[PDB]
């Protein structure tokens, strides 16, 4: 969990 | 205005 | 969200949708696992709502959505709708999300876990962008 | 609402700072964070106020309620979740 | 109701309390008839909560007062959470309520019914007396 | 919340006079009641806000929302029944 | 409806 | 304080 495959980008 |  | 910014599409994979029959976005939610999702107890939702996982542009007929159906509403019965504490709802699908790089599910704390005044954690949906 | 999913980065703020705006309205159960120039929104309710630990994305608050204008300069009221999770562990393993 | 009287009992014999499952008030609604009651949308009902008809003193283990369960919630597809629009929901008792002295129902009106400004009217319920 | 029911006798106003307070909030499916020295407050919302016609009391608004502190000296908002009986009876009629 | 067996008293 |  909490571990996007598509990093966010902020 | 809060809903009650 | 007021002065937030738009996300890389699939960025933030447990964000859902709770959407009425008429497909009227109405409240956000987080995929916890492929079968139950947390949301507010505030949002009242019933079983005639669509829990909807995958979406990014909601005005998009093109994105491979997952439209799931919600088998029971478990209302924290400590919710306390006159303070709003305790503002927790679980929904347990009566199709489990099927996990993929946009749909997948967000971490939960330990009782004990400390998050302190300070630290910079970020917020995510599809609410009003100006008032 | 927009079509697009948006996002913000917002600190958070102790219960006891955050009765200077809200008093009394701030249970146990709740967090607050924001006051910082944005904030969480009509129709964000239910959705997550997340926070790194450890490398991954920890499930902190869920949007609860606030400011009835979305006043960027008050901060948001999310339902606390550490205060909550033995609750949906009890649910989640009975169910 | 803030400033308001005790009522007589069982003078409003359509008034319903809306109640979690640990016994907690948290909305009014009223009988329709014997098996629906109307309520609020916003008051989030599940059918894990319970109608309690009959009841004047919360307070009270001797009141003989019927709690019934809830079959199912219908919320108006058109209602509004962000505007408080449409405010209604109608819940479909599983087991109907025995009408009587104290629980009968309270009539609807024509969708072309004329109730002007300046009218006096009544409000019933358990709300807050203060703030 | 108090143990006894509660009973206020209230005005209803226009929704034109009701935008005076409320603004454009101020919608069609809704009337408004009160400002008259009494207010419906937490926990009164979903019961009814009756009318007597031709003798016998007609349910004309549901407790819906209104003043944060329960003002009495603002209306209270509530879901105007007119507006939406015909959904009452389609339901009922179709369950 | 609307004709409570109780008289309400106002 | 209005709900979100």
């Amino acid at each position: 969990c909490g571990v996007p495959a598509i990093q966010p980008v902020l | 205005p809060g809903a009650y | 969200i007021v002065n937030g910014e738009e996300a890389v599409p699939g960025s933030w994979p447990w964000q859902v949708s709770l959407q009425d029959k008429t497909g009227f976005h109405f409240c956000g939610g987080s995929l916890i696992n492929e079968n139950w999702v947390v949301t507010a107890a505030h949002c009242g939702v019933t079983t005639s709502d669509v829990v909807v996982a995958g979406e990014f542009d909601q005005g998009s007929s093109s994105e491979k959505i997952q439209k799931l159906k919600i088998a029971k509403v478990f209302k924290n019965s400590k919710y306390n709708s006159l303070t709003i504490n305790n503002d927790i709802t679980l929904l347990k699908l009566s199709t489990a999300a099927s996990f993929s790089q946009t749909v997948s599910a967000v971490c939960l704390p330990s009782a004990s876990d400390d998050f302190a005044a300070g630290t910079t954690c970020v917020t995510t949906g599809w609410g009003l962008t100006r008032y | 609402t927009p079509d697009r999913l948006q996002q913000a980065s917002l600190p958070l703020l102790s219960n006891t700072n955050c009765k200077k705006y809200w008093g009394t309205k701030i249970k146990d159960a709740m967090i607050c964070a924001g006051a910082s120039g944005v904030s969480s929104c009509m129709g964000d309710s239910g959705g997550p106020l997340v926070c790194k630990k450890n490398g991954a994305w920890t499930l902190v608050g869920i949007v609860s309620w606030g400011s009835s204008t979305c006043s960027t300069s008050t901060p948001g009221v999310y339902a606390r979740v550490t205060a909550l999770v033995n609750w949906v562990q009890q649910t989640l393993a009975a169910n």
